[PDB]
């Protein structure tokens, strides 16, 4: 998970990492920088890690490549209102159990931390509304 | 005059690209509560399903409409014309070439083809509405 | 919600049945029938019935009495063991509940105490309980077959007794001559009713056709089940989604007010809420269904006792309200428009001029209506005093509609039991002054079509926004749109139309207002596709078996004229 | 054994279960994918999540996969905790946002395991919109068609194919969301149990070809329960008819036998049913003239010619039923009575009889094989006769991986832990045969030898395990050590199995493997015994007897018999071409009654449509021994009214009471039964195999046809506008109609086919069993007619002498074949393709005595006729042999253990 700059004078232990919502993991840090576009950094992260998923289970080999495309349309300017919020649920549902092995749970951990933290470039994302469906001659729809 | 929604004689309808629009897919014959159409299943050379023969026995029909809106394809439908009457109740049977006509009806633009994964003539795969072209897993990229 | 499962233990009528009869005398089921039902011993019936006859606020009607079969029921968890059942509808006025009693019974004893001597209404519903079931009613006066021909082997709502004709052998004309041959010796054996005779023996056959062996008043006979269809053995062998056209067609006047109690049941069983416009398009077409049903019957009530001249103006207006019917569902009769979850398709987009020409169009007419019978002295002449009845009458009988009203007893189901967003609307209940007969009854149906216009004009100035279809898995068909284009909505209609949406285990009830009198559905699900049991109240029923109690004393004119002012209709009566 | 806490509720279930299957068989709907009750849990998928507390008081757990979790004592869990439900939903959506737009013309619509989970779940509302990935598809064969599209990666077709059924060539491919399962290239899948990929993928992926050609959907089918007519080992089946045409055959489940897999002989040999040169009306001969006849007419006729013979002989047939069988025994009398199968062939059958009936050697069941320790395959090439008993055996080899994380204390359901424990060790399988075998892969020596030496090396080892058994001297030291090998693993088994048959033809070999099941029965194992016979009521007709067809045709070409009534039996399989047509032309009355069209029925006088066991009604018996029942699919007079297809039965009883008082009598199925039980004791469980046509559920009729079933009034509108009246029954319990019963709790064991609310699939078939994966709720239907007997048998001391080539004569060694052995399959124009071409395999050597190679067409001599065929290599196959394809089209069975006097290249 993603941590700021509140986050340092913090010492590099695993439950004192673990305190601070994230994991101490490989202890190898990397810093970003203030002209990196949050968005564009986890698309290039969640692109690793749906194309690595060797696809035995569900959540990690479908669930994904959807977080994938939709960080894709954000990064372009093309995200619908329903988009966060299904990038939110997509995290609860890869947490730790849930997947047959802890692959999905690594992906989602950096997803979620740049939402809670930077939450206003993944919302400028944001510039068409809700269409999944196409007019059809005849049928009036089910106007919701 | 007779509004659009009018439920009277059952038509089958055809594709814009002038082919039958039915697939054969029985969902009509088994919505309809009287038990009123039988119909089997034929597949073209191209890999194409549709009716080999189409039987709809309006003696026993109601013109509830329920077999027009089971349908996923827009083939079956209902339009305004009650103008039937016959000496023979064996002449109330239509069949197929009783009841394809040349056009879409009520319908015009709706291609099910165009929806569906399957492959026929002149759509492969990839070339379907919302579908990506196919990845071999000999690909390079990974 | 008011889906949700209740067992109703908070309702008053337990703990006084408690006090009376012990914990251990009574077992109390959970439904979504929005009533208390409670499993009673054959014993204890007439004591538990006679004693909710004399509560301080009285149980005083019998909605309903009839069978189910139950032995290939599989989810029957907290139920008593029983291989056939019988239940009991009772209602108070005074306190706006209801009561099931439910009798269990085994394959080789059906026998059950008969519940005439309480409530007079229930010597028909025990007659049809033994010609459907093999239920017999011990202390019957003349307990024969009410809807099948005497010579007819076999019950029919048995669940071992095979539904289709085609099963059967068909009409080789064997059975047809000797029918024939009985049909033309038509004499009284006495046996067709109590038959204590001097005495001419009468048959006379006339909205509907049936016959009637009068004794000329001092004895009169209906014989109905010259129009049985088998409704509610129709139940068993549809989907609940296919089942919708067969509703339409128990009333004729009813169209769209008769699939009203059907679709609001099957919606219990599936748990579904379903949006407001989905509540004022239905509040819509019953209005004008139930404006063309009262039209009809003060036209004809007109054209019989007087002059038919000036009103045969009337057909063009029951036209205008066929064009409209057939301009939102799509044919005039039988729309079977209504949906589990909605409606089948949205409004058309010419909608509201037509229904405002209708409106404009209206109330000149309605005031003609009102000039021609309020003031007339002829009719009113033929029409008042004849064959009457009071309150004490109306609840003996189980008469509800226009004839409970005419009386002191102001119960309507829009305004007691408030459904489909009813409560919502701004009208009133007309009421009589406690007699009803042939005039007053007529007068409050003017009454009721003035009401009725009312809601309609609330319902195109506040038609709100939004679908024509509830958002839940169990909406049968889905919205077609969404059917044509994604996968999971094509997976959900395949399975719907085909196997059929699955109820869940459970029994809901509806009663809504319906043309004449109340209508309601009494539907079992066994978690199939199908229907277990389907029950269809009819107050015709009820009303036909009215009239040898108030007839008696009278002439064949006032026959007629009772006849022709009773709201029946012989699809009603016999399903 | 364990008590469990399911969403506030308390129930009693097995401990060692997993929790899936454990709430399975409460009647718990959990949805599911990847799971399967034969295969085991993997725990890929995730459907089945439901939420686990540690304890009673804990509100907030965790969710776990109920197929991955065991079902131990204290558990609580909630299905339908809120968490669970949003999360089982979601995989559902997951799934469905590659899944092609296809259900009106997919073949699994209808039947579709992902259809029934997305309605369970609740899903029906999409929100992705992004594109869909597609995939290419393959060419499978001729059985199974495939679309990748409509994978939801659930792994059980791979799981199924190389776990469970050993098969090589099926695979998954790539990575991520690109996962491709198929085979390597294109081309038939190579294993005989291809076909069950139809009921084990819960999508349209592998769908069957066969059905696809006349497809209908699973609501219009009217299904029987019925019983596998290719071989003896009497799998139940579902067939459906849809327009008087068979349309697919289904796997009906039966927990004693067959359970949830069928061969693909089974599956896709059914073909015959539907051929337009079936004889459909009684037909009379009149010089050349052909002259049509009704049911009464021809009972007349023929017993009118009957009354007027002098002496009227009958020849049954193995795949005729036990009812028509003794019908046939009836009209002519038991001293006149044939079996139709040739006197070697005959003594084989008996000799298989009389060692499960007087061995005092348990007969296992089909589903028992696999729990076996050892096997020793005596000649029976058992993958290609009696292919469910080499699914059943490979199973039984697995069992060793099974016993070593038993000792981990490893889970039964958690098999890629017992099979990453197991490394390849296996239970040891000894296989004899005259070249390989498909069970080469899985044996611990495979002996590839002439049919004698198989036999002395099965007396070896009974020498070997006991010193009264008669000693096979000759032997090399070379043999001598691998026997020594397959006699400790013998004797240290604490449960083997001894499989033959009598698809070798020798007597020998059959001889001994008696002696082997004896020896190790003295020293105290618990040993079973197996024989595989070659029809499907192959040991019905030798509990009956009779009379070869040899001395048959004997009383027919020296004037003593003036007529013959032949029984659904081509008798150039069991007996030489030229004898039969010259022995039926002396006859001055030849009678055939067969639903098939046959080479005899040319110059025959009289010919009865008889009825297929699509069409019919009858019993059965398995080479088990068990008595079963199968009962009529469809009546073909309702759709064309000239048709007079009749049982066999009905026929030869009617014609019985015709002879005697000249009155026609058609008798119901019950008293034929009746019958069989007074005058034949051997046979008198047949009467307990299925109740009779007065059996009810509550007063209800079984039911043929699913309640949904529809065109009642358009089906037959083509003909007549006026709906025909419903065909009754009077056989059976069935009706032929929807208006009947098919519960999953209803008290009965022949079920027709399998649906419930919510599940449209072969995963139905959970609800009518009393724990998943089980038996069937009420019991299997089907009864054993014998018991072992108490004592046993003696040492049969008749050792054949070693085999030695001979110049000019050539033994020729059985081969037989899955696609092309069959009688009635291979007549099915799907098998036409799936059959190899016709060919001759010689041995290196003998070829190079020869002068031929592969592909060079050969001249023999058999019987004085001339076949000429196209030279194959054999290196397993021993010099002095030659292997023919048996039950070809020109190659009778009975040619097995034959002599080739003559052979040298065609010119
Ligand atoms: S979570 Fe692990 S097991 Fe599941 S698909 Fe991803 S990498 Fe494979
Ligand atoms: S008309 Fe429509 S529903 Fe009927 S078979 Fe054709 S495509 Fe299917
Ligand atoms: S309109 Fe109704 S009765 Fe007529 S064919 Fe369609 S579903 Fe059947
Ligand atoms: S596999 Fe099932 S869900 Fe997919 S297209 Fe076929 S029937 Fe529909
Ligand atoms: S092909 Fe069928 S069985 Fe195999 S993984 Fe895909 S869906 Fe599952
Ligand atoms: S093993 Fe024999 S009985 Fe079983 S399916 Fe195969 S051919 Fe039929
Ligand atoms: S069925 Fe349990 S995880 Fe797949
Ligand atoms: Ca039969």
């Amino acid at each position: 998970d993603f941590l700021t700059e509140a986050h340092l004078d913090l010492p590099m232990e695993f439950e004192s990492i673990g305190k601070a919502g994230s994991r101490l993991g490989t202890a190898l840090a990397m810093a970003v920088d203030h002209e990196i576009n949050m968005v564009s950094l986890v698309r290039n992260l969640e692109e690793f890690f749906a194309r690595e998923s060797c696809g035995w289970c569900t959540p990690c080999r479908d669930g994904l490549p959807w977080s994938v495309k939709i960080l894709r349309a954000l990064e372009r300017g093309e995200g619908q209102p329903g988009d966060i919020e299904t990038l939110e649920q997509l995290c609860r549902f890869l947490g730790p159990g849930k997947t047959f092995c802890a692959h999905a749970p690594g992906a989602v951990e950096p997803l979620q931390s740049a939402i809670k933290y930077f939450r206003e470039e993944f919302e400028a994302g944001i510039k068409q509304p809700f269409s999944n469906t196409h007019l059809i001659n005849g049928i009036q729809p089910n106007l919701l | 005059y007779l509004p659009p929604r009018y439920r009277g004689r059952i038509v089958l309808t055809r594709d814009p690209d002038g082919e039958e629009r039915c697939v054969a897919c029985n969902l009509c014959a088994v919505a309809c509560p009287v038990g009123c159409i039988s119909l089997q299943k034929a597949e073209t050379k191209d890999g194409r399903w549709y009716p080999e023969f189409f039987r709809i026995n309006f003696s026993r029909c109601i013109f509830c409409g329920l077999c027009e809106e089971a349908c996923p394809t827009t083939a079956i439908q209902l339009t305004p014309d009650f103008e039937m009457g016959e000496y023979k109740r064996q002449d109330l049977v239509y069949e197929k070439e009783d009841l394809l006509i040349s056009g879409p009806g009520k319908y015009p633009e709706y291609n099910f083809y165009r929806m569906a994964g399957m492959a026929i003539d002149g759509k492969d795969k990839g070339e379907a509405e919302n579908e990506a072209k196919p990845i071999d897993v000999k690909s390079l990229l990974p | 919600p008011a889906w949700q499962t209740r067992d109703h233990l908070d309702d008053p009528v337990i703990g006084e049945l408690r006090n009376r009869f012990g914990p251990d005398a009574f077992t109390v089921q959970a439904t979504r029938t929005g009533v208390p039902v409670v499993w009673i011993k054959r014993e204890q019936l007439l004591e538990v019935g006679d004693f909710l006859k004399k509560l301080p606020k009285p149980y005083v009607m019998l909605f309903d009495l009839h069978g189910m079969d139950e032995r290939l029921r599989t989810h029957r968890e907290g139920l008593p063991a029983a291989d056939f059942s019988v239940f009991y509808h009772l209602i108070s006025i005074d306190r706006n509940r209801d009561i099931m009693l439910k009798v269990a019974l085994a394959e080789n004893d059906l026998h059950v105490p008969t519940f005439t001597k309480l409530f007079p209404n229930a010597n028909w519903y025990e007659r049809e309980t033994w010609d459907l079931f093999g239920i017999t009613f011990d202390g019957h006066p003349n307990l024969r077959r009410i809807m099948m021909p005497q010579t007819w082997k076999g019950h029919p709502l048995r669940k071992d007794y095979p539904a289709r004709a085609t099963e059967f052998s068909p009409f080789e004309l064997t059975k047809a001559k000797q029918d024939l041959e009985m049909e033309a010796l038509t004499f009284k054996p006495e046996e067709w009713g109590m038959k204590r005779g001097d005495f001419m023996f009468l048959n006379l056959g006339p909205h509907g056709a049936f016959r009637i062996v009068l004794q000329l008043i001092v004895d009169c006979v209906p014989d109905i089940g010259y129009h049985h269809r088998g409704a509610e053995k129709m139940g068993e062998r549809q989907s609940w989604h296919s089942y919708i056209p067969y509703t339409d067609r128990i009333e004729y006047l009813g169209g769209c007010v008769n699939e009203m109690p059907y679709v609001l049941a099957v919606e219990k069983l599936a748990g579904i809420t379903v949006p407001d416009r989905v509540n004022v398009i239905r509040v819509m077409l019953s209005e004008l269904f139930r404006i063309n049903s009262h039209l009809l019957y003060i036209s004809t009530f007109i054209q019989d006792v007087g002059a038919m001249t000036p009103v045969f103006f009337a057909f063009t207006d029951r036209q205008k309200i066929y064009d409209l019917v057939e301009a939102i569902t799509g044919f005039r009769m039988h729309p079977a428009w209504f949906r589990i979850g909605g409606v089948a398709h949205d409004l058309p987009r010419g909608w509201d001029r037509l229904l405002r020409e209708f409106l404009d169009w209206m109330p000149k007419r309605l005031a003609s209506y009102e000039k021609a019978a309020l003031q007339n002295t002829i009719l009113k002449g033929r029409s008042q005093g004849v064959a009457a009845y009071g309150a004490k009458e109306a609840l003996e009988w189980g008469t509800t509609g226009a004839g409970l009203r005419a009386t002191g007893i102001d119960f309507d189901v829009r305004k007691a039991r408030p459904y489909s967003g009813y409560e919502n609307f701004d009208f009133e209940i007309p009421v009589g002054g406690g007699v009803s007969d042939c005039y007053t009854r007529v007068m409050l149906k003017v009454e009721e079509l003035r009401q009725s216009l009312r809601i309609l004009e609330q319902c195109l100035n506040n038609m709100p926004e939004g679908p024509f279809k509830a958002d839940h898995p169990l909406t049968t068909p889905p919205p077609k749109e969404r059917t044509l284009q994604h996968i999971e909505t094509l997976i959900t209609h395949f399975l719907q139309v085909s196997w059929g949406p699955v109820m869940p285990a459970n029994e809901s009830f509806q009663m809504i207002e319906a043309t004449k009198g109340i209508n309601s559905y009494y539907l079992t699900s066994d978690g199939s596709t199908m229907s277990y049991r389907t029950r269809v109240r009819t107050p015709s029923f009820a009303h036909l078996q009215q009239i040898p109690a108030a007839i008696r004393g009278s002439l064949v004119s006032d026959l007629i004229v009772y006849l022709g002012s009773i709201d029946f209709v012989m699809s009603d009566v016999d399903r | 054994m364990a008590t469990i806490h399911v969403d506030g509720k308390e129930y009693e279930v097995n401990g060692a279960d997993n929790l899936l299957e454990a709430c399975l068989s409460l009647g718990l709907d959990i949805p599911y994918f990847c799971w399967h009750p034969a295969l085991g849990s993997v725990g890929a998928c995730r459907q089945c999540a439901v939420k686990q507390y540690q304890n009673a008081e804990d509100t907030r757990g965790r969710l776990v996969m109920s197929c991955m979790t065991p079902a131990s004592d204290g558990t609580f869990i909630s299905i339908d905790d809120e968490e669970a439900k949003q999360f089982r939903e979601s995989v559902v959506e997951w799934l469905m946002t590659n899944h092609p737009h296809d259900c009106p013309v997919c073949e699994e619509g209808g039947n579709c395991h992902l259809q029934d989970m997305t309605v369970m779940t609740g899903h029906s509302f999409r929100r992705y919109r992004f594109t869909k990935r597609t995939h290419r598809n393959q060419d499978l064969g001729p059985f199974i068609s495939h679309e990748m599209n409509r994978c939801i990666a659930c792994y059980r077709c791979v799981r199924y194919y190389k776990d469970y059924a050993d098969g090589t060539d099926l695979g998954v491919y790539g990575a991520h969301d690109n996962v491709y399962f198929g085979r390597p290239e294109d081309g038939t899948l190579e294993s005989e149990f291809s076909g069950n990929l139809v009921e084990i993928c819960p999508t349209g992926v592998f769908t069957d070809k066969t059905h696809s050609e006349r497809y209908n959907r699973k609501w219009d089918m009217q299904f029987a329960p019925s019983i596998c007519q290719q071989c003896s080992i009497g799998c139940n089946i579902s067939p459906g008819e849809r327009y008087g045409e068979l349309r697919r055959i289904e796997n009906r489940y039966n927990g004693t036998v067959n359970h949830y897999f069928l061969c693909d002989r089974g599956r896709f040999g059914y073909g015959y049913v539907n051929l337009k040169d079936r004889p459909r009306q009684p037909v009379q001969r009149r010089g050349d003239d052909f002259i049509t006849l009704n049911a009464e007419q021809a009972m007349q006729g023929a017993a009118d010619i009957l009354r007027q013979s002098k002496k009227v002989i009958g020849i049954g047939s193995p795949r005729a039923s036990v009812e028509s069988n003794f019908a046939l025994r009836e009209l002519v009398g038991e001293e006149n009575f044939y079996t139709g199968i040739a006197h070697g062939e005959q003594e084989r059958l008996q000799l298989a009889l009389k060692v499960l009936r007087e061995g005092g050697i348990y007969t296992p069941a089909l589903r028992e094989i696999e729990s076996y320790d050892a096997v020793l395959v005596l000649g029976e090439d058992v993958t290609q006769t009696g292919a469910r008993v080499a699914l059943a055996v490979r199973q039984a080899v697995k069992g060793k991986a099974r016993e070593m994380a038993a000792a981990q204390k490893v889970a039964d359901w958690q098999i890629a832990a017992i099979l990453n424990i197991g490394q390849r060790a296996k239970h040891p399988l000894f296989v004899t045969n005259v070249d390989d075998t498909r069970l080469d892969d899985i044996a611990a020596w495979t002996y590839r030898a002439p049919v004698e030496d198989q036999a002395r090396l099965g007396f070896a080892i009974a020498h070997a395990l006991d010193n009264s058994a008669p000693a096979v001297d000759g032997i090399e030291p070379e043999l001598q050590s691998k026997i020594d090998v397959i006699v400790q693993a013998l004797a240290g088994a604490k449960k083997p199995l001894i499989i033959s048959g009598t698809n070798a033809g020798s007597l020998e070999v059959i001889q001994a493997a008696a002696n082997v099941a004896k020896a190790l029965k003295g020293r105290g194992a618990d040993v079973g015994i197996t024989m595989i016979a070659r029809s499907v009521n192959s040991m019905g007709l030798g509990i009956m007897g009779g009379g070869s067809l040899e001395e048959a045709l004997t009383e027919l070409e020296t004037g003593r018999a003036d007529a013959v009534v032949v029984l659904e039996n081509d008798l150039h399989r069991h007996a030489s071409a030229i004898r039969v047509n010259a022995a039926l032309a002396k006859a001055p009355l030849v009678m055939v009654v067969d639903h098939q069209r046959t080479a005899i029925m040319e110059n025959a006088h009289l010919v009865l449509s008889a009825a297929s066991f699509a069409e019919s009604d009858g019993t059965v018996i398995n080479n088990e021994g068990r008595a079963q029942r199968f009962f009529q699919v469809y009546d073909p007079a309702y759709y064309d009214s000239k048709t007079v297809m009749l049982e066999s039965w009905r026929w030869l009883h009617s014609l019985h009471s015709t002879l005697l008082s000249r009155e026609v009598d058609w008798t119901q199925l019950d008293h034929v039964i009746d019958a069989v039980v007074a005058k034949i004791p051997e046979l008198a469980g047949i009467k307990d195999a299925a109740p009779d046509a007065t059996f009810r559920i509550r007063g209800q009729k079984l039911a043929r046809e699913p309640h949904r079933y529809s065109g009642r009034t358009a089906m037959r509108a083509n003909i007549s506008v006026h709906e025909p009246r419903q065909p009754q029954d009077i056989d059976t319990m069935f009706t032929f109609s929807m208006e009947g019963n098919n519960q999953p709790t209803a008290h009965r064991s022949q079920v027709p086919f399998a649906w419930a609310p919510g599940w449209n699939s072969p995963q139905a078939w959970n609800k009518f069993q009393d724990e998943v994966g089980g038996k069937l709720r009420f019991g299997d239907p089907g009864v054993r007619l014998f018991e072992t007997s108490e004592n046993g048998l003696d040492y049969f001391t008749s050792v054949p002498a070693r085999f030695q080539p001979q110049d000019g004569k050539w033994r020729i060694a059985p081969y037989y074949h899955l696609f092309g052995s069959d009688e009635l399959s291979q007549r099915a124009p799907v098998f036409q393709s799936r059959m190899p071409q016709p060919y001759i395999k010689l041995n290196p050597a003998d070829a190079a005595k020869l002068g031929v190679n592969a592909g060079t067409r050969v001249s023999f001599s058999y019987d004085g006729n001339t076949v000429t065929l196209p030279v194959e290599i054999a290196e397993g196959l021993t010099a002095g042999q030659v292997g023919l394809p048996m039950g070809m089209s020109g190659i009778a069975p009975v040619l097995a253990g034959a002599h080739l006097e003559d052979l040298k290249e065609a010119q």
